[PDB]
């Protein structure tokens, strides 16, 4: 658990999880219980911050970047199924900017 | 998709 890591879970996750509009994000889309039984055959690599968190958590990733990389799937994921004026999409994209500002203070590894 | 989340 490099320290860029340790600052995704302890910053990064924390900020997002706190935000009123993350709540969507928290679990996998349930394609069942939401009834969009298209959801898998259009989004192949399905990911949440939930399952991130807990990767984190369990040291399963080996760099920030695959950290990074998850949470860019997550939304690119909302962005490729969901319409531009939705209100899950608004949602997602009040959510990146603030991504993008934690992440860019994210500290050097030394 | 989704629906009012608000």
């Amino acid at each position: 658990k490099t320290n860029q890591l340790q600052y995704m879970q302890n910053v990064v996750v924390k900020t997002l999880w706190k935000h009123q509009f993350a709540w969507p994000f928290y679990q996998p889309v349930d394609a069942i219980k939401l009834n969009l039984p298209d959801y898998h055959k259009i989004i192949k690599n399905p990911m949440d911050m939930g399952t991130i968190k807990k990767r984190l958590e369990n040291n399963y990733y080996w760099s920030a970047s695959e950290c990074m990389q998850d949470f860019n799937t997550m939304f690119t994921n909302c962005y490729i199924y969901n319409k531009p004026t939705d209100d899950i999409v608004l949602m997602a994209q009040a959510l990146e900017k603030i991504f993008l500002q934690k992440v860019a203070q994210m500290p050097q590894e030394e | 998709a989704k629906g009012l989340l608000l």
